[PDB]
């Protein structure tokens, strides 16, 4: 069979994988998108307020960079819901149908943009 | 003179030019000795360059507002005005060469199409053969011409193979 | 227990001419002879091909062993010509009384068709080409002084050159070694060990000691050549070389007593560069020759021949052995014994980078005098020596696939850690193949990113030290760790093995033989380009390794063989899957990450390196514009490309006209490879037919049927083109740049 | 100076047309291909037999041509 | 001669395994197995990468695509002398039998075969192309 | 000597004599009539 | 599927059938030549396009000829 090695096979990964919001199971597609989008919104904004145009503006940097990160997570949710009508035009996990990811669009566009405010309010 | 050009000799350019060329090497030259090795040979360039100068202007060429030689090529304007030797009779001894050239090996490789292995016979040259038919080439043009007039220059359409059409 | 002894077969082979009359004998597809122009190309592709020419290892063995000594007689021609063009035709007496004035040339031109102007002037009274090879560098340090000396040097190269054909003759037509002699890996290794490297080590320490030394210490006295004690003299009184170094008055009698300390006037381990000469002190590389000495006969100790004592290399591999490994090294000293494209594919691959390693000590630790402050010597002797090690490194890739094709058996290999790699290619390439886009991005990207932003004038918003920072902090931490070595981590070690770590510039007749060199944020960017250029030609010639006899694309691609152009174009096409087209490609990135490599080396050392010393201080040639100017691909462009060039388009009418010519041919000689590798031989066969009906036509059609060239050898002509047209072109540009302005 | 250049320019006309000129009078087929026209005016190629056939098609012959006219032009 | 059922429970060859094998493919198209029969213990290639030991009797391989199974037939015909044989399996658990289609190799003559894509006429009577133009799709003289 | 006079007739051999001999002809005369330009 | 047809100048000498690397030609008895046999191609959905049969057959011209068609997954070789 396939090459068999810790990484693809090892007991502490696979229950570091379990516990995902991706691979965690039972919970509705929704609430998964959420859990999702705010864990990578939050991050997105970093990045744009450092190196950013705008950086070296005492206060204008903080505004304009989460600006442009609320901007790249309203793109990936758009990517994420013409990839589910392509996807699923017609099996165990609810995610994986039609109904399922177009939930799951939506909860990342909200958590997403919950992330980046939220992000906003820790520095000011 | 022809197409605006001058006579080199009567070009102002042109001797400046020889100048130019003089000049440089003299000014090589004085860093070395009176009759050293580098001297000498630096002597001798320079003997060669006023000698070739000498020889275009004796050759009467046509120089433009560059100052350098120009050949004449249409066979009218050369043999009217003494230009022939440029480009007219040169023409005329390469093709002969030329024809040389090729007429040997096409009679060599027509000598060997009848051996019992031809093949063997290009990449290993059959030496005898080929000096006897070097020195008969020389009347090329006279051979070439009589191939021609009595039909056995060129192959027959029937026996030459094509694509589909 | 095979005994170790020498074992051969008389008279194998019969000395006639006979063969040489009927070409192909050596292989049975060729023997019948040419029926078309594709039989020529055949001829010369396969001629040395042995292994498929014969099955019998002993026969191929042989063969490989005779065209070995061919190839020794073939450089000591070569060497001897050097050496005899030095003596008759050079300046080199001249040089040893003006070195800094008077430039090296050992070449002349005959007066014809006007091409005498290529006789510069190079000064001492002499007019001929400038060579940038470093021969005269080389005497010097050996204690070459006359040209007698050069001369019998080119009449003992042509002897040996002679002896040289003579082995290979005889031990191929007379007394050929048997296979069982070939297979004394442990016997080679240890005659290799101590007495090649080994003895050659220390008979070149007794050179040194007895004639380099005396020699060049009285050379940078400011001795006149002539009056120096010739060599024999200084062998024959120890008078004379006690004067010179007093530990000689004492004989041999401190070695054999352990009394080392005696000898330290002539064995030092001062470092640095000799301030008089700008290389390295003779007396530290006559110390250096006779440790290697002494490490290379113990070396030469450690394999089990007939006597018991030592290793046998198979059991050393069969030890090593672990827990995620499997088998381990079993089956490989079967495997580099019995196939030589396996040997040739390590050894090439560690010669080549050999070659590389050796071109970095030398520019930084200039190993001969006045080395380095002729600047054509050292940009020449660098780049020569990255292109020999870049070619060897892609051959290596070409014959391990040899080996995985034709010399592979997966009987032998079971579960032993050449079959576990092969089990996991997919995860190696597919990994290798990330991080080269990774780096590809990070590296190139930068460049993009700074050529934007200078362009729309936003330079606070480029990478550069005047902007964004990208500091090689771990490089410059190495630069000051060996500037501080010899205060606590080398005592005895009275300098920095190299000036490019740090402290005060030597300078040599007025210009600069080394100074510290300045890692900053230009040399950031470039660097992680060599590593991107480097990992992508590891990329495609590890995978033709791995993927030689099998794909997910072609399941049986061993069967088609090394060398084949395509399977057809089905499976949507399947061109250039052999590996021999990843060696083919290879070639070219090869070509791309070397060219960048000696870029980056003209451009640093013209900036911040060489230069004239004058009062105020360092004056460089191109004046410290690499920090600022290498950091966009513009940059590149106008301050490196278009600005040194000007020497090479200006050299018509001047000695160096001919860098000019080559340039441009070189120019026409790459661009006319792109025929061959834009194109394919279906539309040259049919322009043949059309070709060919004129000839019919006149009764002058040839016997041998011409034939377009054939798929593999149109990418092979290709690339040939490619990279003699692109790598002459740099050549040109180098040597009539530095010649004019180093 | 003109003279040189306008030589050049011929032979970028001349060889630019002899590529596809070619590309047409084969295109129907040839002694590599008796019948290249069942296969039509653009395909890869006929494979590795017969010594090669790549660039064969009466497509391929512009595609060359395109060069050639590039470095007329 | 009959046509034979698969025996999904056939012991495979000694093998580590590679990265080479079946992708998701063989689990939503389909894949092949091979089957044959081994006279003694032997290592072969496969044609994935690596070196496997085929056991004494049956042995049973899986391989992602056709020509990987045809692949190694060869190698076990030409240098072990087996003859085996495989199959297609599709992910519904329906098997197809080819190779040999009548039990005959394909390289042998044999009796009860038709004839299948022979055109009675040489490849320079082929029509023009003008002449099956308009034919409702792309249509070589050939196919007429 | 059969055989060895047989591989100097062999084409790379008679090539290299042919141009070695064409190329020494053409170097000789222009070093005895230099810069010939014009037939005159 | 490619399609694959087999002509009449067919000597029946076998190779095509056995280059082929997917099992799609196989032989046939026939009366229009000496070997009494005839190349066929029954399985052309499994032809790849390799055209390693053009490259086995010795008549002149091809008595077996592939034209490339519409692609799929057998036909473009993919394990994916
Ligand atoms: C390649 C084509 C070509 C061209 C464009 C020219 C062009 C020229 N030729 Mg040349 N010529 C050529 C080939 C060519 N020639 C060849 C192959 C030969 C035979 C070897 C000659 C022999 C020749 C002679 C004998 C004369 C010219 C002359 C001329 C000039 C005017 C007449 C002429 O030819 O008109 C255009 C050209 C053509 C239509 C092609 C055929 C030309 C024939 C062969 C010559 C015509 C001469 C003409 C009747 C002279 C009348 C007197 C004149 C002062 C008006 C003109 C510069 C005349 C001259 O020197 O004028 C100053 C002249 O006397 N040519
Ligand atoms: C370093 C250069 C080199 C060396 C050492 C060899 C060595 C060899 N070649 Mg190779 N060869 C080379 C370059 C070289 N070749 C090149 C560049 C080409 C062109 C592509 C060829 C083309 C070639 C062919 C076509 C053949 C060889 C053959 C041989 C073998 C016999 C030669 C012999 O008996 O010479 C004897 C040498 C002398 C007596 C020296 C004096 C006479 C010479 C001509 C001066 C030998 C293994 C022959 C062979 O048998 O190969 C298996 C053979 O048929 N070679
Ligand atoms: C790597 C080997 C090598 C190379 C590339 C050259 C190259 C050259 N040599 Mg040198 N030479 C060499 C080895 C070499 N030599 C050796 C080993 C010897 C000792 C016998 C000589 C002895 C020698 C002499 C005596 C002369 C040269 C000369 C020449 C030049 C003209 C050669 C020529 O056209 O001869 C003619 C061509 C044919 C006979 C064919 C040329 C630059 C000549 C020179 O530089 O004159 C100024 C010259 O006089 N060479
Ligand atoms: C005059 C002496 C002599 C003679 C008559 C023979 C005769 C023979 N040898 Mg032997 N041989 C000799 C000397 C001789 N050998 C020497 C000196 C060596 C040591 C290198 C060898 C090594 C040797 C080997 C290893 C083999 C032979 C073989 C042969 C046979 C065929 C050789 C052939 O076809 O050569 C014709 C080949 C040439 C003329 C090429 C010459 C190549 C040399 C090395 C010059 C290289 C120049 C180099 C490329 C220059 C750069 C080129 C660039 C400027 C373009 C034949 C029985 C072969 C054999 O028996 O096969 C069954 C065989 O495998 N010989
Ligand atoms: C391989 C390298 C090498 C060689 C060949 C030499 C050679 C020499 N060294 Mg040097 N040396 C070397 C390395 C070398 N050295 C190194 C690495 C060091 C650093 C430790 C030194 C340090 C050093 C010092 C300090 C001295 C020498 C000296 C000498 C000379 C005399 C040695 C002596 O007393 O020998 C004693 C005896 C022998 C070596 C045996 C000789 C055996 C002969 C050749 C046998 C001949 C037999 C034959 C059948 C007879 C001819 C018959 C025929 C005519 C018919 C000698 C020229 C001495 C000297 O004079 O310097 C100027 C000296 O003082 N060396
Ligand atoms: C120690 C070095 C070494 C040795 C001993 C060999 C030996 C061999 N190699 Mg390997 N190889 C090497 C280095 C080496 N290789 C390197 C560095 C590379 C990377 C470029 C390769 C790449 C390579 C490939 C891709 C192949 C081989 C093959 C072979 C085998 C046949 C070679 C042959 O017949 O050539 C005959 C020689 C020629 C046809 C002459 C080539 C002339 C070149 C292209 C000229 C280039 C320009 C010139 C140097 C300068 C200008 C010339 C001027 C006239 C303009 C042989 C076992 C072939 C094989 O089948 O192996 C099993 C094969 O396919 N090698
Ligand atoms: C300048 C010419 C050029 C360029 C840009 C490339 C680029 C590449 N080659 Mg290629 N290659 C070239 C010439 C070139 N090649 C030539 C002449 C040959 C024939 C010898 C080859 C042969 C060859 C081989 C055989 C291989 C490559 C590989 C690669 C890749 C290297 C890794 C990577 O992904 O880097 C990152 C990509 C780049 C640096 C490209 C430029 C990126 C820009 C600057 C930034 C991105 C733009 C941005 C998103 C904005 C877009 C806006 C727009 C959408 C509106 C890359 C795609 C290797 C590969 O695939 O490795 C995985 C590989 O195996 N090349
Ligand atoms: C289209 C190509 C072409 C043409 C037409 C010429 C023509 C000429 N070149 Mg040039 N040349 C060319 C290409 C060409 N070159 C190239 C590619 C290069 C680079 C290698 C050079 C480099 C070059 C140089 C360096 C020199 C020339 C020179 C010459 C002249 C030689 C005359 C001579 O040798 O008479 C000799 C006389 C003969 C009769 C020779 C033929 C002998 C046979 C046996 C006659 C038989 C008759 C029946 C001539 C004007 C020379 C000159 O002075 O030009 C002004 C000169 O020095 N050429
Ligand atoms: C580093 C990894 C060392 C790994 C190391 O030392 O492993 C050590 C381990 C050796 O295990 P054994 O003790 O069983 O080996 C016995 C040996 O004698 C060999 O038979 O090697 C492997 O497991 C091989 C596969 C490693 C796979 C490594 C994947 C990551 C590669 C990263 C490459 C980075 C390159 C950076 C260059 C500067
Ligand atoms: C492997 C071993 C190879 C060894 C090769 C040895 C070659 C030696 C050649 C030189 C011969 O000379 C070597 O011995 C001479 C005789 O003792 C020494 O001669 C020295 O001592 C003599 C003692 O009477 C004096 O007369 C000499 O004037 C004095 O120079 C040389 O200083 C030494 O260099
Ligand atoms: C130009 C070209 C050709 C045509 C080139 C050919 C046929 C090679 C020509 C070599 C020489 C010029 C011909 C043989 C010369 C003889 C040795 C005779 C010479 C006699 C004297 C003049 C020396 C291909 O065959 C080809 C094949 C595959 C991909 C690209 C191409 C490609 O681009």
């Amino acid at each position: 069979g396939m090459l068999e090695t810790p990484v693809t096979s090892a007991p502490i990964v696979a229950t570091y994988l379990s516990n995902l919001p991706a691979y965690r199971t039972g919970v509705a597609p929704v609430l998964r998108g959420v859990e999702i989008g705010l864990a990578h919104g939050f991050l997105l904004a970093g990045p744009f307020i450092k190196l950013g145009p705008l950086r070296n503006v005492p206060e204008t940097a903080e505004i304009a960079g989460s600006l442009s990160a609320a901007g790249l997570v309203l793109i990936l949710a758009l990517c994420l819901s013409i990839y589910g009508s392509a996807q699923f035009q017609s099996a165990r996990d609810p995610l994986f149908s039609a109904d399922g990811w177009s939930e799951f669009a939506a909860g990342f566009l909200v958590g997403g943009e919950a992330g980046v405010a939220w992000a906003y309010v820790c520095t000011q | 003179d022809i197409a605006g050009l001058t006579p080199c000799s009567e070009s102002k350019a042109y001797a400046k030019l020889e100048k130019k060329e003089l000049k440089t090497l003299e000014k090589r030259l004085k860093q070395y000795e009176a009759d050293s090795a580098p001297a000498v040979a630096l002597k001798a360039t320079m003997e060669r360059t006023k000698a070739r100068f000498a020889n275009y202007a004796k050759a009467g060429l046509l120089c433009g507002n560059d100052g350098l030689p120009h050949l004449i090529a249409d066979p009218g304007l050369a043999l009217k005005y003494g230009h022939a030797g440029e480009v007219f009779i040169p023409t005329f001894g390469f093709l002969y060469v030329a024809g040389y050239i090729g007429y040997v090996g096409r009679q060599y490789l027509i000598a060997v199409k009848g051996e019992a292995k031809p093949t063997d016979k290009e990449i290993i040259i059959d030496v005898p053969l080929a000096t006897k038919l070097a020195w008969q080439g020389a009347g090329w043009p006279l051979a070439a011409v009589q191939e021609l007039q009595r039909g056995t220059l060129l192959e027959k359409e029937e026996n030459i193979t094509v694509s589909p059409r | 227990a095979k005994k170790v002894k020498i074992a051969v077969d008389r008279n194998p082979v019969e000395t006639s001419f006979e063969k040489w009359a009927k070409p192909g004998h050596f292989s049975r597809t060729l023997s019948k002879g040419p029926n078309t122009t594709t039989w020529i190309w055949n001829l010369h592709a396969d001629a040395h091909d042995f292994d498929s020419h014969t099955s019998d290892l002993e026969e191929i063995s042989r063969k490989v062993f005779s065209a070995h000594f061919g190839q020794l007689g073939i450089i000591f021609i070569w060497l001897s010509g050097m050496y005899f063009h030095g003596a008759r035709f050079s300046n080199y007496e001249a040089w040893l009384s003006d070195p800094t004035h008077i430039k090296p040339s050992a070449q002349v031109v005959w007066p014809i068709v006007g091409q005498e102007i290529l006789n510069g002037d190079v000064g001492g009274g002499f007019q001929g080409i400038q060579i940038t090879s470093g021969f005269f560098q080389l005497w010097r340090a050996s204690g070459i002084t006359s040209e007698l000396q050069l001369y019998t040097t080119a009449i003992g190269g042509l002897v040996m050159a002679a002896a040289m054909f003579f082995a290979g003759w005889f031990h191929y037509h007379k007394a050929a070694p048997k296979l069982e002699w070939f297979q004394n890996v442990e016997s080679m290794l240890n005659h290799h060990l101590g007495g090649l490297l080994g003895l050659g080590s220390l008979a070149w320490a007794g050179h040194q000691i007895h004639v380099s030394l005396p020699v060049n210490k009285l050379l940078d006295a400011g001795v006149d050549p002539k009056e120096i004690p010739l060599p024999h003299d200084l062998l024959l009184n120890r008078a004379i070389m006690a004067d010179l170094y007093p530990s000689f008055a004492k004989g041999i009698a401190p070695f054999f007593t352990l009394n080392w300390s005696e000898y330290s006037d002539f064995l030092t381990f001062k470092g640095g560069l000799n301030p008089v000469t700008g290389g390295l002190w003779l007396s530290d590389t006559a110390h250096h020759h006779v440790a290697i000495a002494v490490l290379f006969l113990v070396a030469g100790h450690m394999y089990r021949t007939n006597w018991g004592i030592g290793h046998s290399m198979k059991e050393i591999l069969e030890a090593h052995r672990g827990p995620f490994t499997g088998e381990g090294h079993v089956g490989l000293y079967e495997i580099l014994t019995t196939s030589w494209h396996a040997q040739l594919a390590i050894n090439l691959a560690l010669f080549g980078s050999l070659s590389i390693i050796v071109a970095h000590h030398m520019y930084a630790m200039p190993p001969y005098p006045y080395l380095a402050t002729d600047y054509g010597t050292q940009l020449s002797l660098f780049t020569h020596h990255t292109w020999i090690g870049g070619f060897c490194i892609v051959g290596a890739g070409a014959h391990a696939a040899i080996f995985m094709v034709r010399d592979y058996d997966p009987t032998n290999n079971y579960n032993n850690l050449l079959d576990r790699v092969i089990r996991h290619r997919d995860a190696i390439i597919s990994h290798l193949n990330w991080v080269c886009i990774f780096l590809g991005f990070h590296s190139f990207g930068l460049y993009i990113h700074n050529d934007t932003m200078s362009a729309l004038g936003r330079p606070q918003d480029m990478f550069s030290d005047t902007a964004i920072q990208l500091q090689p902090v771990f490089a410059q931490w190495i630069q000051n760790t060996h500037f501080l070595a010899p205060q606590l981590t080398a005592p005895n070690a009275l300098a920095a093995t190299s000036l490019t770590w740090g402290g005060d510039l030597v300078a040599v007749g007025g210009k600069v033989a080394m100074m510290p060199i300045s890692l900053g944020t230009s040399d950031f960017m470039v660097h992680h380009i060599h590593a991107f250029t480097i990992h992508v030609t590891v990329l495609i010639l590890l995978k033709g390794v791995l993927f030689a006899r099998s794909s997910r694309l072609i399941p049986d691609k061993a069967n088609l063989g090394f060398r084949f152009p395509c399977d057809g174009p089905g499976r949507g096409g399947t061109c250039q899957v052999s590996a021999w087209d990843h060696v083919f490609l290879g070639l070219f990135w090869m070509y791309n990450s070397l060219s960048i490599v000696i870029f980056h080396f003209s451009w640093k050392m013209q900036s911040d390196v060489w230069g004239t010393v004058t009062a105020s201080g360092v004056s460089h040639i191109t004046g410290g514009n690499f920090a600022q100017s290498a950091n966009t691909i513009n940059g590149w462009l106008r301050d490196f490309l278009w600005a040194q060039s000007s020497q090479v388009i200006q050299s018509y009418g001047s000695a160096l006209s001919a860098y000019g010519l080559i340039f441009l041919g070189a120019h026409f000689v790459w661009a006319f490879s792109l025929m061959f590798l834009f194109s394919g031989r279906g539309y040259w066969q049919e322009l043949i037919e059309s070709i060919v009906w004129a000839h019919n036509k006149l009764k002058v059609a040839p016997a041998i049927q011409p034939r377009a060239l054939s798929i593999t050898q149109g990418r092979a002509v290709g690339v040939a083109h490619y990279l003699l047209g692109g790598i002459a072109t740099t050549w040109s540009f180098f040597l009539a740049r530095i010649i004019s302005v180093g | 100076g003109d003279f040189l250049v306008h030589h050049a320019i011929a032979l970028g006309l001349h060889t630019t047309t002899l590529i596809l000129v070619k590309g047409a009078l084969d295109a129907r087929g040839s002694k590599l291909m008796p019948d290249k026209k069942d296969f039509g005016y653009s395909f890869p190629c006929d494979g590795p037999g017969r010594g090669g056939t790549c660039d064969i098609s009466a497509y391929d012959a512009f595609y060359l041509a395109v060069f050639w006219m590039l470095n007329t032009i | 001669w009959t046509v034979p059922t698969l025996n999904p429970d056939t012991p495979s060859p000694i093998f580590g395994g590679s990265t080479g094998g079946l992708l998701r493919k063989a689990q939503t198209e389909e894949f092949y197995v091979i089957t044959w029969e081994a006279k003694k213990e032997q290592i072969f290639e496969m044609p994935t990468g690596g070196a496997a030991i085929m056991r004494q009797g049956p042995n049973l391989l899986k391989f992602g695509k056709k020509e990987q199974c045809l692949a190694l037939t060869t190698q076990l015909r030409n240098k072990f002398k087996l003859t085996p044989c495989f199959y297609r399996v599709f992910p519904d658990g329906k098997v197809q039998y080819l190779h040999p289609a009548d039990g005959v190799y394909p390289e042998k003559v044999n009796a009860g075969r038709v004839g299948a894509n022979q055109n009675m006429r040489r490849i320079g009577q082929n029509v023009n192309p003008i002449k099956v133009k308009f034919s409702g799709r792309m249509m070589s003289p050939a196919e007429i | 000597m059969k055989d060895f006079t047989t591989y100097l007739s062999t084409a790379p051999v008679i090539a290299t004599i042919w141009f070695t001999f064409t190329a020494g002809l053409l170097i000789e005369i222009n070093r005895y009539f230099p810069d010939p330009l014009v037939f005159s | 599927a490619h399609i694959v047809k087999i002509y009449d100048t067919c000597i029946g000498c076998t190779q095509c059938v056995r280059a082929c690397p997917l099992d799609v030609l196989e032989m046939v008895p026939w009366d229009g030549c000496k070997a009494s046999q005839m190349a066929s191609a029954p399985r052309t959905e499994d032809c790849v396009g390799c055209k390693r049969c053009e490259t086995a057959c010795p008549t002149d011209f091809l008595s077996v000829r592939v034209y490339l068609g519409s692609e799929s997954t057998r036909s473009m070789g993919l394990s994916y």
